[PDB]
C-alpha cells in the first residue's frame, strides 16, 4: 500500500531532481550519482517514492509532469548484483519489490495529470516500463538509442508493468511476438512505427519543451482525458480482442504450441511465463494483471536458468568486453588493408564482415575466376539487405568496393593484417605463406583460420615468428558471433592485442586461448557429436537423437551437423589423435563413434559436400533422413530415456570443457561460457558449458555436487568417459 | 446388485453442417421431439416413476447451456421431481450418461431413469464453452496439448495405415449405412424431426453420401496439413513420439467424422419398474468400464468374457485410423465392426453419439438375434468407455 | 451390494466477490492445489487406482469450460486413465458428484473415486454460460420463469416470516461461523491457497463478517426490488401463487448466501480399496436421494425418523428457505448448520454441496456423533439429499 519498500525504523541516494516551473508542470529528472547510466536499484526505488509522495501532497499546485534524465541514456538495467543472489526463500521479498515498483508508476499513471516521457538517450527494461506508465512518450531520434524490454534474454521478463502495459497496448500476439518474446531492441525510428513512441525531435535540447508544449495543449484540446490511459475509460476495447472473444479464441491454444515449436522443447522457462502473464492478464483488470506479472516475474528471478543467463549474458560478457583476456600495456594499432588468402565460404564471408566493418580488403586466390566468385557470396548477401531493405544502395556499393578479387600474390602490396583461409593442411599453410610473406608490410599480422592444427606448427613456416597467430572464425561469418584468438609459443602479446581490436571491430567477441590440439570449440564440438554417432552405433532411433539434440537447446541437430562438418574431416581428426597418442608410446583408446565414422565413409556417405549424409539432399536442401540409416546400426534395438540422450551430450561437452580449463587451453570461465554458447552453440540457458557444473539442477539436487553424482550415474551405464575429472571431487 | 435394462433407445435424424435442416431447431427441441416419442409409445406411463434425466452435452453454452436436461424436463411438462443433470466427458458423454443411468439402478437408489445425450453443432460449434486449458498457455504448454485429429494423423503413420487404407474404410462405411436405410434397418428408432405445426423438417441422416467412390476419396486434400505447424502441433507431437520422424497425413474430410445436429435417449431401469409399467426389456447393461483400447479390454474383464464371446462391435468412427487400429489390435472380425454404418457416413454429435450407437445395437442385436455387443468410445489418448449389452 | 466411504474431506477458504483474494487464481488451480493437498497427506496413495474424478460445476465456460476434471486429472499429473468428467445440477451439483461417486462405489465397476466441485463466481458469474429457460422467449414465457430470489421473498409471505425474522437467523449463522473459525474446528480441512512461489494467497473465509449486529442488518435495503420490477418478476410469481396479493420482499445481502469463489474435494472408495492403500474410513455413505421431500425420500430410504439424526445441514442459499425446514420437519435449533453456513461463508454453486459435506464429516467427529443429513437446492423443486454414519 505504501510506495516505499520498509515502514520500521542506513539511507540510499537520492537520484531524481524536483523542479516545478510557474505553470505548475513538475519536471522530474532521473540522475543517480553513483553511476554514468540510471538503474533500477534501492536508490531509485526509494528516491521515486518520495517524489510520488510528493505529487500527491502537491496535486493541488501541480497539472503535469515530464520524467526526463541527465545521462547520455534515459534509464536502462536494474542491479544484477542483488538479482543473482535471490534463492527461492526471497520469493516473499521479490514480490514485494515489484509491487512496490509497479504501484509507483501506477500512481504516476492515474495522477489525473498528463505525463510525458522525455526519452533522450536508451530507455531499456525498466527504462521503457516508466516510459510506457506515462501518457505520452517523444524521444530525441540520435545515434545508438534504443528501446525495448529485453528482460527475456536474461532469462527474465519486464516485471515493472511492461507486460501489462504491453498487452493493453498492441494486444495479446502483437505484444508477445514483438517486443516481449525475444527483447527486441528498436531504434527510435522504428519504435514510432510500432506504437512504443509518439513523436520524434531532432535533438535532446528540444524535448523538456516538446513535452511542455505537449502539456499545455493536452489540457486545452482534450480536457476530460488528460492523464487517463486508454485502458482506464469506459469504453476500452483491447487490440484484437479480449481471450474470451471469438475471433482471438479460436487461435488462443495455438500459441503455446507454437512456442513450443520455436524453442524446439528446449526447458527455457522464462517466455512460457511471459505468455502466460500477458494471456492471464488479459482476462482481469490491470490492477489484478499487474500482480500475476509479479507472481511470473519472481518465480524467474529465484529460478537457476536466470542465473545462468544473467552470470552469461551480463557479468561474462562484461569482463570479456572490458578486455578480459587482452594484455595490459598495449596501444591502439590502426589497420590499413587486410589481405585474405581464399575465396572459399570462410574467406569470403572474412571479407565480407571485415569490408561492412570499413575496411580496405584484399581478396586473393590462385585465380581470378575463383576470386570472383568469393566477393560475389558479398553481393548475395548485399542483394538480399536491398531487397530487404536494411542497407541502402549507397552503402551496399560502397561496402563491394572495398573488396578487390584478385589472384596475384603481389597485389598484397601495403597488407598489415593477413587472414589466411586455405585447406587445413601443414605444408600448404608453409606454401601459402611463404608466398607473401615478403610482399605485405613488415609489421603485418599474419593470422590463420585453422580448426585443428596447432599454431606453433604452423607459424615456422614464416620468418616474424612473433605475429603469427591463429583467428579462427565459425561459417557463415556473417552471422557467427565468436572468434577464436589462438596464441602460440613465439606469439606475442602486441600481436594477440592488435587482434582483440580487429575482433572488436568487426563486431564479434574474442577469446583467447593456448595452443593445442582442437584448440577450444574444435575439440569441444567433436565430444558432441561423437556422443551423438554412438548413440546411433548403440542402435537408437536417429529421429530420438535429433530430438534430444534440440530439446536440449543446440541448434542444430548432432547428425545434421556432422555432414556439415564433414565426417572425411572428423575421421583423419581421429586418425591425428591416434597418431598423437601411438607416437608418444601409449596405446589408443578409441571413440565407439569412430567405428560409425568410417562405416559411412564405406558406403560413400561423407556429408553434405558429398550430396550423401545421415539426411539426403535434393536440389541443394536437405530432405529427410537417409532411409538406410536403420537398417545399417539397428535402430530401435537400443530405447534409453530422453533425459538420459539429452544429458550425455551435454555432459560430454562440460566434462571436455573442464579438462580444457584444467590443462591451460582456456585461461577464465568467461571464455569458457561465452565461448561454449557462441562458438559452439552450447544452449544459452546453461549459461555456457562451465557455468553447466556450478549451475546444475537436476532430480537429485543442485551444483557442482549434483553434477558429479549424475556423470557417475552416466559413467555406470555409458562409459568411463563421463568419470569426472579429479579436478572436480 | 439389481439388473440394468434398456427399455427403449431412440434418436433423432443426424442434419448436417451446412445448409443442414436443423439448424433452425433449437438443441433443447430435439430432446423434447425425443420425449414427445416415448410418450406416443407409452400412453400410459407414470412419469413420477421418473428420477433423474441424465443428459450428455460436450459444449454447454447457449442455447445448450444452464443445463439442457432441466430444461427438457420443465419444457415438455414431466413432473418437476424428476430432476435433470447435463454431463461433459468428451465424445463419451452420450454413453457415460447411459453408464451413470445403469450405475444409478445398480446402486438401487433409483428405478426408473432417461439417459441420452444431445448436441446442435451448426448453432454451438466444438470449443465454444471455452476450455480451462486454450485460456491457460501454462498449463497447455506443459501437458504439451494436440488436438485429436492430428493424434489420429500420427496413428496412421506409426502402425502403417496408408492413405489408401483409410480411404477403404471409409468406403465401407458409406456403403453398409446406405444398405441399412434402404433395408429398413433404422425406421423404429429413427424419429423424424418436426415442427410446431407437425410438418416434416428432416427424415433422414443427411450427411451420408452414398455415391462415394474409390476415386472421389483420392481427390480429397489432408485436412490437418494446414492446422499443423500453423499452430506447430505436428511439431509438439514429435517432441512427445521423439522415434516419429515426420507424421503422415493421411485423414481428409471424407474419413473422418461429420460434424452434424442430433440427440438420443435411452430408457434405463430396474425389473420391477418395468413390470410396473408395463415395459419389456430389449437388452441388459451386462459391464461398464472407463480406461485408455484397454477400456474394451477392462469390460471383458468384469464380464469374463473374451474377444469371441461378442457377436457386434461398435466403436465410434471419429477418424478412420482408430477404428483400423482397435481392429488390427484385437483381431476383430470385419463382419462384426459397425455393421450399420458409422460417424464416417451419417455424422458425430458429441454430446449424443454415445446414446445413438447403443441404440443402433439394441436393434441390430435383436434384428440378428445375437446376443452381446460391445459398444466403445472416444478410446484415442487417456480417456475411453466401453459398454457390454445383452439381448433379452 | 458394496458400501461407500469417505476417506477425506477437504475444501479451499471461500475468497469473497469484490476485491477478492481468489480473483487472481484460475479455478483450474483451486482444484489441483487440493489434489496436491491429498498427495501430501498420502504419498503411499496408488494414484492408477482412482478411476474417476467428478466435479461439480454450474457455468462450465470461459475458465471452467472444457471439462475442467479432466483439466485437473492432466495439468496435476494425475494417470491418463483417471477419467474426468463435468456435471451441473445447479446448486446440488457438489453433492451430486459426492452421491454419483458413491452410486459407482455400489455398482461394484468403480473402486476408489474423486468427487467435488469448483466455482469462481467472480470470474465467470452465474448465467455466463447463457441456457434456454432464461435465452429462449417460447419456453420462458410457458414455464414461468422465476429468480430463486422473488420464489425465497414468496416463501417468506406465504410462511409469514418477517424482516426481523430472517435477519435474526442471519446472525446466528455469523454467530456460528465465528464460533468454529476462533474453536479450530475448521483447521485440518480448509486449505490455504498459496502462488507457484509458495506464498499466501488466501488463509481464512473472507465473506465473514464476524462483529455483524441486528441494526446494521436492519439498515440493508431489499436486495430484489430492482429485478422484481425490471423484468415484472413479482407479477410472473402472483399469476401462479394467485392467492397471495404481495410479496413482502425481506432477503438482502446480509441473510442470503455470499457470492464467492472455492472448490472441495472428497475422496470415495470401497472398504477394499482403502485396506489396500492404507486409507481409513471417516465416514459412509448411508442412503441418497433426489426430489423437504427430498429429505424424506432419503429418510425412508435408510429406514431412519428425524429423531434419529444427530445433525442437520441445510444450504443457506436464503434465510426463509431454512426457516421453512425447520418448520416442516420441525428440526431443533442446536441441530441445524451448527458451524454456520453459506450466509456467513459464502455459497460457490458448483463446489457448495461438497464443501458442506465435508463440514459434517468433521462436526461428526468432533462431537462423537453417528448420523448426519445434508441436503441443498431444497423446497421441492430439484432438491438432493444424503446422510452419512460416522466410522
Ligand atoms: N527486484 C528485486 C529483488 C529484490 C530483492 C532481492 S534479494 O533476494 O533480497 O537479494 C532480489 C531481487
Ligand atoms: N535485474 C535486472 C535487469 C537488467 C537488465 C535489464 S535490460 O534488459 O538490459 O534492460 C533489465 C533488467
Ligand atoms: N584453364 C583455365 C582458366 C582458369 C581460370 C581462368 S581465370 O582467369 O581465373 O578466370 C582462366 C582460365
Ligand atoms: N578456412 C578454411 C577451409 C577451407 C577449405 C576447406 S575444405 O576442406 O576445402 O572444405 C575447409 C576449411
Amino acid at each position: 500500500s505504501s510506495h516505499h519498500h520498509h515502514h520500521h525504523s542506513s539511507m540510499p541516494d537520492n537520484t531524481i531532481q524536483w523542479d516545478k516551473d510557474a505553470d505548475g508542470i513538475v519536471t522530474l529528472t532521473m540522475d543517480d550519482p553513483s553511476g554514468s547510466t540510471n538503474v533500477m536499484n534501492e536508490a531509485y526505488i526509494e528516491s521515486m517514492g518520495k517524489a510520488v509522495d510528493r505529487l500527491v501532497a502537491e496535486k493541488d499546485s501541480i497539472t503535469g509532469v515530464v520524467v526526463a534524465s541527465a545521462k547520455k541514456t534515459f534509464f536502462a538495467g536494474g542491479d544484477v548484483k542483488t538479482m543473482i543472489q535471490a534463492r527461492p526463500e526471497d520469493a516473499g521479498d521479490v514480490f514485494n519489490t515489484v509491487e512496490t515498483i509497479k504501484r509507483q508508476l501506477r500512481t504516476l499513471e492515474t495522477l489525473g495529470k498528463p505525463v510525458v516521457a522525455a526519452i533522450n538517450g536508451a530507455a531499456l527494461g525498466g527504462g521503457l516500463e516508466i516510459a510506457l506508465a506515462c501518457h505520452h512518450r517523444i524521444a530525441a531520434d540520435v545515434k545508438g538509442s534504443q528501446l525495448g524490454l529485453p528482460e527475456v534474454t536474461l532469462g527474465l521478463l519486464p516485471g515493472g508493468g511492461g507486460v501489462t502495459r504491453t498487452v493493453r497496448m498492441f494486444g495479446i500476439q502483437n505484444a508477445f511476438v514483438s517486443v516481449l518474446a525475444q527483447g527486441t531492441r528498436f531504434k527510435p525510428a522504428k519504435a514510432k512505427e510500432i506504437g512504443l513512441v509518439d513523436e520524434l525531435v531532432a535533438t535532446v535540447e528540444e524535448l523538456v519543451p516538446a513535452a511542455k508544449a505537449w502539456i499545455k495543449e493536452e489540457l486545452k484540446a482534450n480536457p476530460d482525458g488528460a492523464g487517463v490511459q486508454p485502458w482506464d475509460k469506459k469504453g476500452y476495447k483491447m487490440p484484437g480482442g479480449t481471450p474470451s472473444s471469438p475471433g482471438l479464441a479460436a487461435i488462443l491454444p495455438s500459441f503455446p504450441s507454437n512456442l513450443r515449436k520455436q524453442l524446439k522443447g528446449a526447458p527455457m522457462p522464462a517466455p512460457r511465463a511471459i505468455l502466460a502473464a500477458a494471456v492471464e492478464g488479459a482476462q482481469v483488470d490491470f490492477d489484478t494483471a499487474s500482480r500475476i506479472e509479479s507472481r511470473y516475474f519472481a518465480s524467474l528471478v529465484t529460478g537457476q536458468v536466470a542465473k545462468n543467463m544473467m552470470q552469461a549474458f551480463f557479468f561474462d560478457l562484461q569482463a570479456i568486453n572490458a578486455g578480459g583476456s587482452r594484455p595490459e600495456g598495449i596501444g591502439k594499432t590502426p589497420i590499413k588493408r587486410i589481405g585474405v588468402l581464399g575465396a572459399g565460404m570462410m574467406g569470403a564471408g572474412i571479407a565480407y564482415v571485415s569490408a561492412k566493418a570499413g575496411y580496405e580488403v584484399v581478396l586473393k586466390d590462385v585465380s581470378l575466376e575463383a576470386a570472383a566468385k568469393g566477393k560475389g557470396y558479398s553481393e548475395k548477401l548485399e542483394a538480399k539487405a536491398l531487397e530487404r531493405g536494411r542497407t541502402t544502395q549507397e552503402r551496399s556499393d560502397a561496402l563491394l568496393a572495398r573488396i578487390t578479387p584478385t589472384a596475384d600474390a603481389a597485389d598484397f602490396k601495403g597488407v598489415d593484417f593477413v587472414i589466411e583461409a586455405v585447406f587445413e593442411n601443414q605444408e600448404l599453410k608453409h606454401k601459402v605463406f611463404g608466398e607473401i610473406e615478403d610482399i605485405v608490410e613488415p609489421n603485418a599480422i599474419l593470422g590463420s583460420n585453422t580448426s585443428t592444427l596447432p599454431i606453433t606448427g604452423l607459424a615456422t613456416g614464416v620468418k616474424r615468428q612473433e605475429d603469427f597467430i591463429g583467428i579462427h572464425f565459425f561459417s557463415p561469418v556473417d552471422k557467427m558471433p565468436l572468434v577464436e584468438i589462438i596464441k602460440g609459443e613465439k606469439t606475442s602479446d602486441e600481436a594477440l592485442a592488435r587482434v582483440f581490436d580487429y575482433t572488436l571491430a568487426i563486431g564479434k567477441t574474442p577469446i583467447v586461448v593456448n595452443d593445442s590440439r582442437g584448440f577450444f570449440t574444435s575439440r569441444v564440438i567433436g565430444t558432441f557429436v561423437n556422443e551423438a554417432l554412438a548413440m546411433l552405433g548403440e542402435g537408437v532411433e536417429p529421429a530420438s537423437i535429433e530430438q534430444a539434440g534440440s530439446q536440449a537447446g543446440y541448434p542444430a541437430p548432432p547428425l545434421q551437423l556432422s555432414d556439415e562438418l564433414n565426417l572425411e574431416l572428423m575421421h583423419k581428426i581421429a586418425v591425428a589423435t591416434r597418431k598423437g597418442v601411438e607416437d608418444a608410446g601409449g596405446t589408443y583408446q578409441p571413440h565407439p563413434a569412430e567405428a560409425v565414422v568410417e562405416k559411412m565413409i564405406e558406403l560413400g556417405r561423407s556429408g553434405r559436400l558429398k550430396g550423401a549424409g545421415f539426411y539426403e539432399y535434393a536440389d541443394g536442401k536437405r530432405s529427410g533422413l537417409w532411409p538406410g540409416l536403420r537398417e545399417t546400426f539397428k535402430s530401435g534395438s537400443s530405447q534409453p530415456p530422453l533425459q538420459d540422450m539429452i544429458d550425455r551430450m551435454l555432459f560430454a561437452e562440460a566434462l571436455e570443457t573442464q579438462k580444457c580449463l584444467d590443462e591451460g587451453v582456456l585461461t577464465s570461465t568467461a571464455d569458457a561460457n561465452i565461448g561454449s554458447i557462441m562458438g559452439i552453440g552450447f544452449p544459452p540457458w546453461t549459461g555456457g558449458s562451465a557455468q553447466f557444473i556450478v549451475g546444475y539442477s537436476g532430480p537429485a539436487g543442485t551444483g557442482k555436487a549434483a553434477f558429479v553424482a549424475r556423470a557417475r550415474e552416466l559413467a555406470a551405464a555409458y562409459g568411463d568417459r563421463f568419470l569426472p575429472p579429479e579436478s572436480l571431487l | 446388485s439389481e439388473e440394468a435394462f434398456i427399455y427403449e433407445a431412440i434418436r433423432t435424424p443426424r442434419g448436417k453442417q451446412k445448409n443442414g435442416s436443423l439448424h433452425e431447431v433449437k438443441p433443447l427441441s430435439l430432446v423434447v421431439g425425443l420425449i414427445d416419442e416415448l410418450r406416443k409409445r407409452h400412453p400410459d406411463l407414470d412419469e413420477n416413476l421418473i428420477s433423474d434425466v441424465i443428459l450428455g452435452c460436450v459444449s454447454p453454452v447457449g442455447d445448450q447451456g444452464g443445463d439442457i436436461a432441466r430444461a427438457a424436463v420443465l419444457a415438455s411438462g414431466m413432473p418437476v421431481t424428476s430432476g435433470g443433470v447435463q454431463l461433459n466427458r468428451f465424445c463419451a458423454s452420450g454413453l457415460e450418461a447411459v453408464n451413470t443411468a445403469a450405475q444409478k439402478v445398480r446402486s438401487g437408489w433409483d428405478d426408473l431413469v432417461l439417459a441420452g445425450g444431445v448436441e446442435s453443432m451448426s448453432r454451438v460449434p466444438m470449443g465454444s464453452d471455452g476450455g480451462a486449458m486454450g485460456l491457460d498457455p501454462a498449463t497447455n504448454y506443459d501437458v504439451m496439448f494436440v488436438p485429436q485429429s492430428i493424434g489420429a494423423d500420427l496413428i496412421a503413420t506409426i502402425e502403417g495405415f496408408s492413405r489408401e487404407d483409410v480411404d477403404a474404410y471409409a468406403l465401407r462405411s458409406q456403403q453398409k449405412a446406405a444398405e441399412a436405410w434402404s433395408g429398413g434397418y433404422f425406421a423404429k428408432s429413427v424419429v423424424p424431426v418436426r415442427d410446431q405445426n407437425g410438418l416434416l423438417i428432416l427424415d433422414h441422416d443427411e450427411h451420408m453420401r452414398p455415391d462415394t467412390t474409390k476415386e472421389g476419396l483420392a481427390k480429397l486434400k489432408p485436412a490437418f496439413e494446414g492446422l499443423a505447424a500453423l499452430g506447430g502441433f505436428d511439431d509438439v507431437a514429435l517432441q512427445k513420439y521423439h522415434w516419429v520422424e515426420k507424421i503422415n497425413h493421411v485423414h481428409t474430410g471424407g474419413n473422418s467424422s461429420g460434424i452434424v445436429d442430433g440427440a438420443a435417449l435411452v430408457m434405463i431401469g430396474s425389473a420391477a419398474a418395468g413390470k410396473l409399467q408395463g415395459l419389456t426389456p430389449r437388452a441388459r447393461i451386462v459391464a461398464t468400464a472407463t480406461s485408455g483400447t484397454p477400456a474394451t479390454r477392462k469390460v471383458l474383464d468384469r464380464a469374463g468374457l473374451t474377444v469371441d464371446d461378442i457377436d457386434l462391435f461398435e466403436l465410434n468412427e471419429a477418424f478412420a485410423s482408430v477404428v483400423l487400429k482397435f481392429q488390427k489390435d484385437l483381431n476383430i472380425p470385419d463382419e462384426k465392426l459397425n455393421v450399420n454404418g458409422g460417424a464416417i457416413a451419417m455424422g458425430h454429435p458429441l454430446g449424443a453419439t454415445g446414446a445413438m450407437i447403443l441404440g443402433t445395437m439394441v436393434d441390430e442385436l435383436e434384428r440378428r438375434n445375437a446376443r452381446r455387443a460391445l459398444i466403445t468410445l472416444c478410446i484415442g489418448g487417456g480417456m475411453g468407455v466401453a459398454t457390454i449389452i445383452e439381448r433379452v
